[PDB]
């Protein structure tokens, strides 16, 4: 991650 | 420090 | 008084920008940790050996721009949290534009782009940082003119950085 | 009196329009003919089962217009010009449009498009006019509005027709 | 083909 | 065409 | 005696080679000039300039198999049919291959494949003979040996050429 | 006693299955652990929306096999790991397979494939273990025949779960 | 991320 709790968006 | 850019 | 020209953080995450190669590479990503989700670009293929990713913004009409001001927010990873962190991963990333006076839609040449910068961060995030919800964000910013043509694009390479972009914003002074 | 915002003959294919499935469906072609450099959008799945193939332009600037024309140029051969020409083949092809405040990019949701109308030719050109270099071009003209958001986008959707689009054109009244 | 001597562009 | 009256195949 | 291991025209054009880049090269074309269709993979970026489309096949099992023999059966255009006699177009196509103990799916890497040989062909088929419904069909066999490892992989190279592939067949003797 | 036809954990990682959509859906991740690489796929679109990600398999040589027999380990993420994983997050993916004579390489046609069950995890991953080096891995056995045909594929259908297929392994007894 | 500490593979 290069961002923490990041989930891929539409 | 700051940068131009031609 | 600044006239924003384009600004990333303002969309919620709408934009839809291009990216090289059609696949892999850099991805739109969110972070829900609050009511208001925050919106990203963010890239991590740390162990694969030389990368070549490139994200590529929409159509920005210059307008009455004589130059413009470039500012972004981003974050990086030590490499040295990742298994044989350095030769596997960079801790930077470059800075393209490409000026056009009409809209080029998917049509992307790689040959086309000017490098204005490499980008470093003053700040990288270690693992101890990351694995708690605490990211060092930093913020860098340049200038480029003049541009002559009706518009420009702007161009992010990747080389196997752990990058996450969270902000860009382009301008003029009044 | 008519104050064009979008004309794709003039830009020598330089527009590279957005094409959807990714890799099928539309395609941009090129016509040399007596050192005429002539450049197209177009399909001929005709065969192959059914199709739902779109074709979106760039994000185009609304600016003060509120009633814009679109004016569309196009060929469209004869079902019966192909074996399996029942159900396979249609002859014609659809204008959707989207009204959007800011360039969504590359973001294209097909379920966003409002239906303009079905673009039927007068003149679907046969093989032997196919043959002989005298294809027929069809001129079809819309109109659409109160468009009340910065920009719009056009959709061209082909459902199983042998298609090309040599011009399309937008403008307003003033 | 959709146009005659038509081949795909760039 | 590559080959007289050829459609893309599935 | 002859042991076939791969036959594409003997299957109905279902193989579904593998194609470099993704939506830009070969394609997989019919035709129903009886009955029964006849299926290929046809390429002919003529006048778009240089290209480097590659179609791999499957994963063909060596067997006990020694030496191979590739039968090639294809037609090629005259590059004087298109505007400019050359520079954009080219009347041959590279044959590659490359062995493998596993099947490696869709991994492809252009690193690995072996250069066989140039195919040209005996005869290229002119416009009038094209325009007509008759074509000159070429069939160009090559061999090679020793193999060693579990199976192989054959690639096929254009380089700006207009080039039909209608049947490809390695077989080895006993 | 046990003849295996398949072993994705002992291929190092290499073996370029097919995913679809193209480019999105699953992906092939890699995890250094105490320099051990572990190989697996992975997706975990969970917020995305509607989600329909297939992973298929190459093809298998049956051989003298009859009833096969399918092992897989995996992990799934607690669902309420992630805030607005309501709707959009599932907790289980399905498993598919077909039969064929021939290799049909990259020819995926989803409508052909036969579904074997639904694959409910004994265990899954809270934050609190993810966090931790602690992910709990669930093994799954099925069983499928009589198989007929000189090959079969098998195809893995994620829903919208955060599923890392560690491995996979088809046999049969003898 | 699905399996932690994760990155993709050629």
């Amino acid at each position: 991650s290069a961002y923490p709790d990041s989930v891929p968006f539409r | 420090a700051h940068h131009h850019h031609a | 008084k600044e006239v924003v020209l384009l600004d990333f953080a303002a969309a919620g995450g709408e934009l839809g920008w291009l990216t090289h190669p059609y696949g892999k590479g850099w991805d739109l990503m969110q972070n829900i940790m609050n009511d208001m989700p925050i919106y990203m670009y963010s890239v991590c293929n740390v162990m694969s050996g030389d990368q070549d990713n490139w994200l590529r913004t929409n159509w920005v009409y210059r307008g009455e721009a004589e130059r413009i001001f470039i500012e972004l927010k981003f974050t990086v990873r030590d490499c040295n949290s990742f298994p044989g962190g350095a030769s596997s991963c960079k801790e930077t990333f470059n800075l393209y534009y490409a000026e056009s006076d009409l809209d080029y839609g998917t049509n992307f040449q790689k040959r086309l782009f000017t490098k204005i910068d490499t980008i470093a961060p003053d700040e990288i995030t270690v693992s101890s940082d990351f694995e708690a919800r605490h990211v060092k964000l930093n913020v860098e910013e340049r200038s480029v003119g003049p541009l002559t043509r009706k518009g420009f694009y702007l161009a992010f390479q990747d080389i196997g950085a752990c990058v996450a972009l969270l902000s860009v914003r382009v301008y003029y002074k009044k």
